[PDB]
RNA sequence: UAUCUGGUUGAUCCUGCCAGUAGUCAUAUGCUUGUCUCAAAGAUUAAGCCAUGCAUGUCUAAGUAUAAGCAAUUUAUACAGUGAAACUGCGAAUGGCUCAUUAAAUCAGUUAUCGUUUAUUUGAUAGUUCCUUUACUACAUGGUAUAACUGUGGUAAUUCUAGA
RNA sequence: AUUCAUAAUAACUUUUCGAAUCGCAUGGCCUUGUGCUGGCGAUGGUUCAUUCAAAUUUCUGCCCUAUCAACUUUCGAUGGUAGGAUAGUGGCCUACCAUGGUUUCAACGGGUAACGGGGAAUAAGGGUUCGAUUCCGGAGAGGGAGCCUGAGAAACGGCUACC
């Protein structure tokens, strides 16, 4: 109404943050930046909810005005960028590193990573066009622009990026028996490697994956990422690897050790 | 005191704001309420740092008595306890001074007059007593 | 009287309301683009003026008490570099930083002249500004050159591994 | 604007608000156990009626029936854990006719009387109201607090309290001190 | 907790309604009111009318300071410390309130923009602009007004303003 | 799925943009001249992408009324051609043209003590009643209309006129 909006009651915000409906009126709104609003960290969730390394947003604004916190290798003061999925977050105290995936109940987890695999990121590419001078580039799912691809490069593929230059590394192609990791719907946070898609001319495809145990599901084709081949992925997967157990086989597991 | 046996849980270092926190929990069977300027000193002891860069909060007494669980701080010198601690626990302990300040309403009419006036305002003030004469 | 100003050259000895704007005088804005409707008073001399605004251009015989024994001084110097230059009319090598005009101020016993500042004056500071900029345009340039040139050699060598690939297709 | 604070009652009236039989087993219920009200016996009542309600939605559901095993053993499990439901009846079937006051015989001052303590319920009562009874090393001063059949062994008098040492009293103390100016 | 009872008859079985009965994040009202937690609250009638006071302002290392401001830096004769005012840049289109209008209208789910605008954020991205382009030319950088400010003032009054 | 992305040719523009801006650090090279190079940032800027949005838009779905059965098209109703306007599509508006469109499967008109949903109360099952109001979308700033600034307002703790 008569303008963009500013504020973000709670009640409102994503359920995947974990915030406690009480103690405050509002959450964090996430700024404009490379991630939707509803799928977006931002910080001051990850800093204070996540880590526990800060009690209010106040220390959260202290912690980040000094260039502790960095994404992407850049320090982003600001308490509500929206941090999204394979961000890579370095924290030069503690010497700790991160990357942004989503655990098996479809809430971001922690994940340590070494200071090697902080040194690149996943990208899944949106759109193969023509820039200005005929110069081709990919739009990648964080809003990377890369020009000049390799010519094999096509949409639903996964580049990796530096993440010291914009430059891709190598790709993945978006092809049968490829591992994949779910980003949004029913499925959240499950891998489990393509067997074949659904061409649906008009619109909407799908994609039916089934897991290491053999379970099999369908989900739509915009929320699957490719992270590498079967079995050996290009990154590390959080703890679980996306296997989306049954809640009577979930409890046993919780009654093993007590 | 008596048995105070305080006992700090959950202990995780945070060099981003250099410190370190922990819940502390305190036993205090046959007394009541260990009175944080107590609690400061045994704290501080314990990590020997100093008693001007700790700080303690919380402390609800559990019901029926005979126990206190609160939360705590220990920073690495008084420079990073006395730039990273809120104003109004930092006098809580004497660190800082509570400056004087009016109420809000007389602060919010003293802006509003301000509004009122375009400039400095020194010529009006001259300009005001000339016409008072007549 | 009631203090309703003269607008410049307008008709009409009567007073009257107009629509005033930006850059239109008996009126100060509160607000970006907003306009009031203001009583002003019309330019022909009436008798219901209360004061009148004159400025003498030439003078006469006669000496006035207040107008032409004293004088007053201007309050500021000139701040930007050619100002000063054209105060004094000097040259454009002259180092006119110590042209410069200062006042002192006695607060006690200790004066300073706290000469205000030259803007637009030329510093090795601005020619670092300048020669960055410049430069930063040429390897900018040639960074894309040089990966335009990358970009079509794969490119052309991707085509030769398919002259060759359908050479072997079709017999 | 804030999350509104969920809430609910927890206590069912009769449908009907006069009838011998009901008005005497209630009150039946009310002098054996030392309860105040009949409010705390409709609240029993409403909080098995959920029950019963759950159970025959589980039972009339199919044998094996993933919802079923996992919501049955969890609602057998609770019974258990507090008592109500004994260790050779967990077929889910014996869960629909438990009783009414199965839970009341798990209720706090039922058990302080239990291991003696009291020696008549209305002595428990006003026991627990006083702050004496700590079912660890906690005073709980509430009079239906459904020890969970692990808590039942640690019913014990709360050390900072008389009956537990450490203080005479209040009126002892005051007692004491008359034969002092009395003596002298 | 898938339940009914009293009332037409001299008496009976029905139709049938009246009455009773239980609940109400449905109000109001009456009598009464010891404790802890939690908590709606000028919606219904009048989107009727309002005294008063607040509710939108904002700075860094990094736009413009000769405050004829404060103090001593003393590394400083141009400034370089803090900093009123004002110019500038942003924001004021968010929030908060209410439910009068509104019956394929709003709205809910579901679609499209191969039919458009988009400050801000994030990622990329101007060697080509001495114009008769060999003296036209400042490119170690080119002009103007004005606010703040000094002083003269007008009206009973306004967040009014004029002339210098 | 395209007259798409993109490139090329011929011109056009009264002409946009293509850094005369700020802070800190002061380092290298000599023919040591205030000579030439040289870092980390801030602010700004053309185009594309991205994000925060907006506008329009597809299908299905809303209470009571026939003592509302025909309604819409003077001067816009339904559609075509062309143009103007708009950020864009479109009777959005204009000129010419055709007579079209909705309706007992309830149009149209009247009523609502009607903002719409997520929901609330009571219920064996089926339902009935309510939803101004903690969230989402809409509308309004006493009733109307008009408009400046701006990316975004028909803005009212902005302006203008009438009542
Ligand atoms: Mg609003
Ligand atoms: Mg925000
Ligand atoms: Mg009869
Ligand atoms: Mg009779
Ligand atoms: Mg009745
Ligand atoms: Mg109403
Ligand atoms: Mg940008
Ligand atoms: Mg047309
Ligand atoms: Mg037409
Ligand atoms: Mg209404
Ligand atoms: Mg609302
Ligand atoms: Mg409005
Ligand atoms: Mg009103
Ligand atoms: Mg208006
Ligand atoms: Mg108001």
């Amino acid at each position: 109404a008569r303008g963009p909006k500013k504020h973000l009651k709670r009640l409102a915000a994503p359920h995947h943050w974990l915030l406690d409906k009480l103690s405050g009126c509002y959450a964090p709104r996430p700024s404009a930046g490379p991630h939707k609003l509803r799928e977006s960290l931002p910080l001051i969730v990850f800093l204070r909810n996540r880590l526990k390394y800060a009690l209010n947003g106040r220390e959260v604004k202290a912690i980040l005005m000094q260039r502790h916190v960095k994404v992407d290798g850049k320090v982003r003061t600001d308490t509500t960028y929206p941090a999204g999925f394979m961000d890579v977050i370095t924290l030069d105290a503690t010497n700790e590193n991160f990357r942004l995936v989503y655990d098996v109940k479809g809430r971001f987890a922690v994940h340590r990573i070494t200071d090697e695999e902080a040194s690149y990121k996943l990208g899944k590419v949106k759109k193969v066009q023509l820039g200005k001078k005929g110069v081709p580039y990919v739009v990648t799912h964080d809003g990377r622009t890369i020009r000049y691809p390799d010519p094999n490069i096509k949409v639903n593929d996964t580049v990796k990026i530096d993440l010291a230059s914009g430059k891709i590394t190598d790709f993945i192609k978006f092809d049968a028996g490829k591992l994949v990791y779910v980003t949004g719907g029913r499925n959240l946070g499950r891998i489990g490697t393509i067997v074949h898609k659904e061409r649906h001319d008009g619109g909407f495809d799908l994609v039916h994956i089934k897991d290491s145990l053999d379970n099999t599901f369908v989900t739509r084709l915009n929320n699957v990422f490719v992270i590498g081949e079967q079995g050996k992925p290009y990154i590390s997967l959080p703890k679980g690897k996306g296997i989306k157990l049954s809640i009577a086989e979930e409890r046993d597991r919780r009654r093993a050790q007590q | 005191s008596d048995a105070v046996t305080i006992r700090t849980r959950k202990v995780i270092s945070n060099p981003l704001l250099a410190r370190k926190q922990f819940v502390v929990d305190v036993l205090h069977p046959n007394r009541a309420n260990v009175s944080k300027d107590e609690l400061r000193e045994k704290l501080a002891e314990v990590y020997k740092a100093e008693k001007d860069a700790v700080s303690v909060f919380g402390f609800r007494t559990q019901f029926g008595g005979g126990k206190s669980v609160g939360f705590g701080l220990v920073y690495n010198s008084v420079a990073e306890a006395k730039k990273f601690e809120p104003t109004y626990r930092l006098v809580r302990y004497g660190l800082a001074e509570k400056v004087e300040k009016a109420s809000r309403q007389q602060r919010k009419q003293k802006k509003n007059r301000d509004k009122k006036i375009f400039g400095t305002g020194k010529r009006l003030a001259k300009k005001v007593a000339r016409r008072n004469a007549d | 009287k009631q203090g309703f100003p003269m607008k410049q050259g307008v008709l009409l000895p009567t007073r009257i309301k107009l629509l005033l704007t930006k850059n239109v005088s008996c009126y100060r804005p509160r607000r970006d683009g907003e306009r009031k409707r203001k009583s002003v008073r019309g330019a022909i001399v009436g008798p219901d003026l209360a004061v009148l605004a004159l400025v003498i251009v030439k003078k006469g015989e006669q000496e006035l008490e207040g107008l032409t024994d004293t004088t007053v001084p201007k309050r500021l110097g000139p701040k930007r570099a050619n100002n000063i230059r054209k105060f004094f009319g000097l040259s454009k090598e002259d180092d006119v930083r110590d042209f410069v005009i200062r006042r002192e101020v006695t607060k006690g016993e200790k004066t300073y002249t706290k000469a205000p500042k030259i803007q637009r004056l030329v510093t090795p500071q601005r020619l670092q500004r300048k020669r960055h900029q410049r430069a930063l345009k040429v390897r900018n340039a040639q960074a894309q050159r040089e990966a335009a040139a990358e970009y079509a050699q794969l490119l052309a060598k991707r085509l030769s591994e398919r002259k060759a690939e359908k050479a072997e297709i079709r017999k | 604007p804030r999350a509104p604070r969920t809430y609910s009652k927890t206590y069912s009236t009769p449908k009907r608000p006069y009838e011998s039989s009901r008005l005497d087993a209630e009150l039946k219920l009310a002098g054996e156990f030392g309860l105040k009200n009949k409010k705390e016996i409709y609240r029993i009542s409403f909080q098995l009626s959920k029950i019963r309600r759950a159970a025959r939605d589980l039972l009339t559901r199919d044998e094996k029936d993933p919802k079923r095993l996992f919501e049955g053993n969890a609602l057998i499990r609770r019974l258990v854990r507090v008592g109500v439901l004994s260790e050779d009846k967990k077929k889910l079937d014996y869960v629909l006719a438990l009783k009414v006051e199965d839970f009341l015989e798990r209720r706090l001052q039922t058990q302080v009387y239990k291991l003696g303590l009291a020696k008549s319920v209305h002595h428990a009562r006003v026991l627990i109201t006083q702050r004496h009874i700590a079912v660890g090393k906690q005073i709980v001063n509430i009079p239906s607090f459904m020890v969970r059949l692990d808590s039942e062994k640690h019913i014990d008098f709360a050390p900072t309290s008389p009956f537990g040492g450490a203080r005479p009293g209040r009126v002892a103390r005051r007692n004491a001190a008359r034969k002092a100016e009395a003596s002298g």
